[PDB]
């Protein structure tokens, strides 16, 4: 509002005041133009914004319906980890998602085998891997070691 | 003899009145 | 001397604190973002220039003193109907004495301001010359339409 | 001026100046910029050769014969580079995509455009591919990045704390072998 | 224009419509110059280009011609084969240009490429409407239209190649999309009414 | 069958900065006073290209740097029959890319930007910025990935990583999809040349000519379009007797001159804010490719996922990146 | 005031001061159940007291 836009002045009283009427409408008509201008860029670019908001809206709806609403199974959708639930909480203009995960830890070094052999015939494990404790083999899961 | 003057001579520049405000002013200033 | 300042005001009105902007790049940094606090990163303050140092100028080797007088001070002009076109080459115009001069009624220039055409230097010129009457002196202009 | 200059004023030509940011006139052709030999080579009846955006890039000197190319004086953006203000007062300065011996000297010359009364340009002027970076200190080792300023040079306020500036580290090494027989388990969560 | 009809002759009046390409082949030098006129009488102004075995001299004053000179203006003296030139007159200016290329057959014009340097830019403020080539072993004429071409510069300052921008729909599309190649689609060239 | 297939997607796209002053002026005062009157409009303009151009790494970040550790390449690269050669670094060769990077990186090729390469300027004030990570240390986040699909399968994308034959994973892998553990390991010679056999036919099709790559170089190809438009704008007349600054204000006195220099302002400004806002639009729909690249990564790279045409056609097994210019490509 | 419009004057004569409010506009919205089931209307003038 303070430019002069290549007119006598910002304010529009001195224009009116100082010139004829037919220059004023000259004169009057070029800051007509520049702030139609100004004006048409800060619409532009709120639609811009508007944009990307609606994008990370429709995000947040469906982590709301996959992560909050059920388990997901989708790799770091729901956080670092294996997901186990979710919660929401309110924020200003947002939300936030605090995620509760599982994650393992204190591994083990084993000795593994695709199979074994009992009398001519070959067994696999139906869920697990085989290890070696050192004196004899056993049947676990892979994300825990309970020994079978 | 020569010395500094280190944030000295700065005025009020015009008539008005503002508060809790940073003005950018372009004036003759020390 | 006149530089920028930018003054701090309190809720009473009475200015605090000020910086100045052309003393260092952190003062500048201040004065650009408008605040007495600035966080940690990178921030585009402004755009640089280098000044000249010099002054070139190369004009060709010409010596003589350009006929001027010929042309306009002449014995005899032909008429309108059988116009003359007469070359000037390899000369220095000095072009003051005729802006200068009380001598004609009409100098008006097109395309080139007359101030400008003692520092201009072109390839040649060509003077055409006639006798017309009074008012067919407004005719010699581009665009123009009559019986001359 | 399609044809060589024949008819033209009083003013008194002087010497070229080459490799140094002057105002030129070359027969009535007014320009800011440097002046180098060029090796292009012109046709008797041309007399200066032009860029796409109608720009005059090269120009015959009317006396020797010579043609000369043009090229802008030194431009471009600064920015600045702080820890903090509540970290320290120091900081910075990136002068973005040009040469360092050409801001080094025009510093010293007090011939560039923001002129800062109180600033010195100091032992440490690094030559990056951003730009010129000045006030701060290269350092061998390598971290991860705070501030970064690209082609993978990042700077930061480490130690009697300083600004320095390292080519960034990507993730902390680790190396695990691959046994043919051999399995790893958790054991707790 | 890009292959347009050209006359051949193996003296007429042959009219000067915008502008003349004006190719002559010789063996021994046959063709010295050219007349230029309105009328070409004693009525109106002609200018007369011709060189004799030393002189390159151009007249322009009112002639006598049939196949006394008065009112003088303009004079000028200066001090196989394919001879080339052009020919255009505007605001009173006559331009030519001329460039050579050696060949060897007489009958035909030879196809190829070839560029043509300036040499006079004529000061003479006349209507040019008809010319007569003056001889002492064929030369050609063709006439220019206004038209949009595309050059190629190559790395020194000459014009490799040149394409006209209305001899065909995929001449129009080269200089629409600025290129020589063409990949395979459906573009957009103009607008038709 | 075992049936190895690509895709190609856009990560970044080129930064840019303009100078307003140098484009719309030059290096005149006069014109730099007449400027002062339309605002505060070049403190905008580099601010929005400064955003778009700060955009670009967070759109390369967020896709490359998925491992928190860097593994190095092993020096065996033939894994329980699998050949992994032709997807790893050689060990002796004096680039770090691999063969089907160094295939990619010829497939896209690459005047007047004003970039520095030497350091060389332009007189329009346009520029090229270059980016904060480099080929090689998007090669070394590559040659991770696939360092960590082969030693510890899909067991990093969820902790620190755990060692497991390469057998042993394809046999989970096949559990994913409901085969059986012994389809796996009474054919797994077989499966093992349908492998091999399938990297062979992807080389020879990236090696001979296609478009394949067409996704990559239309972002090239879009760039470079929108700034030849930018730097002809400069010839364009706008109503004043001349296009050129200098000559404007050298045959004309500074009155008649005032009129000549607003109409190239008035055009000028037009054309750059034009270009400004076409930038904005189209860094919103580079935004959309990057976002959906991560999660091809996490999703497809880092695990196995069981959304149906998500990754490739078929029953998915595993997943491998390469980088190409501006982008990446899944296998 | 903080965008340069002013808001407080000090009287000539009395040097009282004072300050300077626009009086109000804004936005006229109309409330319509549909032209085929009613013509009644409520009419809503946005931020004003
Ligand atoms: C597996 O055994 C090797 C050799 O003893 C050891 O270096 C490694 O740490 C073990 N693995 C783990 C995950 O500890
Ligand atoms: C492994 O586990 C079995 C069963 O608990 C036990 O008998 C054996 O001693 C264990 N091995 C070692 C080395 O402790
Ligand atoms: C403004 O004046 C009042 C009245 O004395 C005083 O209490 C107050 O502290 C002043 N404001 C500041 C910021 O000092
Ligand atoms: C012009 O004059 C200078 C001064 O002697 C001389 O060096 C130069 O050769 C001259 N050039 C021509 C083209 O006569
Ligand atoms: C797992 O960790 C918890 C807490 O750190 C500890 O109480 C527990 O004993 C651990 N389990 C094993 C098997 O060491
Ligand atoms: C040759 O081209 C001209 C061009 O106008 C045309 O008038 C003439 O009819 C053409 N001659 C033949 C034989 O096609
Ligand atoms: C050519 O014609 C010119 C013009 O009359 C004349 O001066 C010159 O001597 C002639 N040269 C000859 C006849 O060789
Ligand atoms: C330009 O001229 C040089 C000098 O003869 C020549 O060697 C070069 O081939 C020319 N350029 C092209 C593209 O032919
Ligand atoms: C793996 O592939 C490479 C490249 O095709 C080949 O040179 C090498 O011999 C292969 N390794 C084998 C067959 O063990
Ligand atoms: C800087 O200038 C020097 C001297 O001209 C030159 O040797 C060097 O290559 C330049 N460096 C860059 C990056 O432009």
């Amino acid at each position: 509002l303070s430019s002069n836009f290549g007119a006598i002045s910002s304010v529009l009283n001195d224009i009116l005041s100082r010139l004829d009427k037919v220059e004023a409408e000259v004169q009057i008509d070029r800051l007509i133009t520049g702030r139609l201008q100004s004006l048409q860029t800060y619409v532009t670019q709120q639609l811009i914004r508007a944009a990307e908001i609606r994008a990370s809206a429709n995000l947040a709806a469906t982590k709301m319906s996959e992560c909050v609403l059920g388990q997901s199974k989708r790799v770091d959708f729901c956080g670092k980890g294996y997901h186990l639930m979710s919660f929401p909480q309110a924020a200003p203009h947002g939300v936030v998602f605090l995620h509760v995960t599982y994650v393992p830890s204190q591994e083990r070094n084993f000795t593994t085998a695709p199979a074994i052999c009992h009398e001519g015939k070959a067994y696999f494990p139906r869920e697990g891997v085989f290890v070696f404790n050192g004196t004899s083999w056993f049947i676990t899961q892979r994300n825990f070691f309970s020994p079978q | 003899t020569q010395h500094t003057s280190s944030m000295r001579g700065v005025y009020y520049p015009d008539e008005i009145f503002r508060s809790d405000t940073l003005y950018l002013t372009q004036d003759l200033f020390l | 001397k006149p530089t920028t300042f930018m003054l701090k005001y309190d809720e009473n009105g009475t200015i605090t604190d000020a910086v100045d902007c052309s003393q260092n790049p952190l003062a500048e940094l201040k004065c650009s973002v408008k605040s007495f606090e600035i966080d940690k990163g990178i921030y585009q303050t402004s755009n640089f220039r280098v000044v000249p140092s010099g002054d070139v100028v190369r004009f060709p080797n010409i010596t003589n003193l350009c006929p001027f007088g010929e042309v306009f001070n002449a014995t005899k002009f032909p008429s309108v109907y059988a116009w003359e076109r007469k070359k000037i080459s390899n000369c220095v115009a000095d072009y003051s004495v005729l802006y200068n001069s009380t001598f004609f009624s009409t100098f008006k220039c097109y395309g080139v301001s007359a101030t400008k055409l003692n520092d201009l230097c072109f390839s040649n010129v060509y003077a055409d010359s006639f006798v017309v009457k009074g008012d067919d002196v407004r005719q010699i202009a581009p665009g123009q339409t009559g019986v001359i | 001026l399609n044809a060589p200059a024949t008819v033209c004023g009083p003013k008194l030509s002087t010497d070229l100046i080459k490799n140094q940011c002057v105002n030129f006139n070359f027969n009535g052709l007014t320009g800011t910029g440097v002046l180098t030999p060029s090796s292009k080579r012109f046709q008797p009846f041309q007399q200066f050769g032009r860029d796409v955006s109608d720009f005059t890039d090269s120009v015959r000197d009317p006396k020797t014969s010579e043609i000369l190319d043009i090229s802008p004086c030194s431009f471009g953006g600064v920015s600045v580079i702080t820890p903090g203000t509540n970290a320290s007062s120091e900081v910075a300065v990136l002068y973005q995509d040009v040469n360092c011996t050409d801001v080094s000297t025009a510093i010293h010359a007090d011939q560039l455009t923001p002129a800062w009364r109180i600033y010195s340009t100091g032992n440490n002027v690094f030559q990056t591919q951003a730009g010129c970076l000045i006030g701060a200190e290269h350092v061998d080792t390598s971290y991860e990045c705070d501030i970064p300023i690209g082609a993978g040079i990042c700077a930061s306020y480490h130690t009697q704390k300083s600004i320095v500036a390292y080519t960034m580290s990507l993730g902390a090494d680790s190396s695990i072998a691959y046994s043919n027989n051999t399995i790893a388990i958790p054991t707790n969560f | 224009p890009f292959y347009s009809n050209v006359t051949g002759f193996h003296n007429p009046v042959i009219p000067f419509k915008d502008g003349i390409y004006f190719a002559a082949t010789e063996k021994s030098n046959v063709v010295r110059g050219w007349v230029f006129g309105s009328t070409m009488n004693n009525k109106s102004q002609s200018v007369i280009i011709i060189n004799n075995s030393t002189n390159v001299v151009i007249r322009a004053c009112n002639f006598e011609l049939c196949d006394n000179a008065f009112n003088c203006t303009f004079e000028y003296i200066s001090d196989k084969h394919l001879r080339e030139f052009v020919f255009k007159n505007k605001d009173g200016f006559l331009y030519v240009y001329k460039g050579y290329q050696p060949i060897d057959v007489v009958r035909d014009l030879p196809s190829g490429f070839n560029t043509l340097k300036p040499i006079f830019k004529l000061p003479l403020g006349i209507n040019i409407t008809n010319f007569r080539a003056i001889l002492t072993a064929a030369y050609f004429v063709g006439y220019l239209k206004p038209t949009t071409f595309m050059l190629k510069y190559d790395e020194n300052g000459t014009i490799t190649d040149a394409v006209d921008c209305s001899q065909n729909p995929l001449a129009e599309l080269k200089c629409s999309v600025k290129s020589f190649e063409i990949d395979k689609g459906i573009y957009q060239t103009s607008n038709f009414r | 069958s075992i049936s190895i297939t690509t895709e190609v997607m856009p990560v970044s796209m080129a930064k840019t900065s303009v100078d307003c002053n140098m484009y719309i002026c030059g290096d005149s005062t006069e014109c730099a006073n007449l400027l002062l009157q339309y605002g505060s409009f070049c403190t905008q303009l580099n601010r929005a290209l400064s955003g778009i151009a700060a955009e670009q790494d967070r759109n390369t970040r967020e896709v490359f740097a998925q491992v928190k550790q860097m593994y190095k390449t092993p020096t065996l690269k033939y894994f329980g029959g699998f050949n992994f050669s032709q997807i790893l670094p050689d060990p002796l060769k004096p680039t770090k890319r691999s063969f089907i990077e160094d295939l990619l990186f010829n497939k896209v090729t690459l005047k007047q930007y004003g970039e520095c390469l030497i350091c060389a300027q332009k007189f329009n004030g346009l520029t090229v910025l270059p980016p904060l990570l480099t080929d090689d240390m998007i090669a070394a986040y590559t040659a991770a990935l696939v360092s960590g699909t082969a030693t510890a399968g899909w067991t990093f994308g969820a902790g620190a990583a755990l060692q497991i034959p390469f057998a042993m994973q394809m046999a989970y892998r096949f559990n994913g999809i409901g085969v059986t553990q012994n389809v796996l390991y009474e054919n797994q010679k077989q499966i093992a040349n349908q492998f091999n056999k399938a990297i062979s036919q992807i080389q020879e099709s990236l090696t001979t000519t296609s478009t394949a790559l067409g996704k990559l170089q239309d972002v090239v190809n879009q760039n470079a379009q929108a700034l030849n438009t930018l730097v002809k704008q400069l010839s364009s007349n706008f109503g004043a007797i001349s296009s050129v600054l200098n000559d404007i204000l050298s045959r004309l006195d500074k009155v008649e001159a005032e009129v000549q220099i607003d109409r190239l302002i008035t055009g000028r400004l037009q054309s750059l804010q034009t270009y400004v806002t076409q930038q904005l639009i189209r860094a919103a729909e580079i935004r959309a490719s990057a976002n959906l690249a991560a999660t091809k990564m996490s999703e497809c790279v880092l695990g196995q996922s069981k959304r149906v045409d998500f990754c490739g056609k078929g029953y998915h097994l595993m997943s491998f990146p390469q980088a190409a210019p501006h982008g990446v490509v899944f296998l």
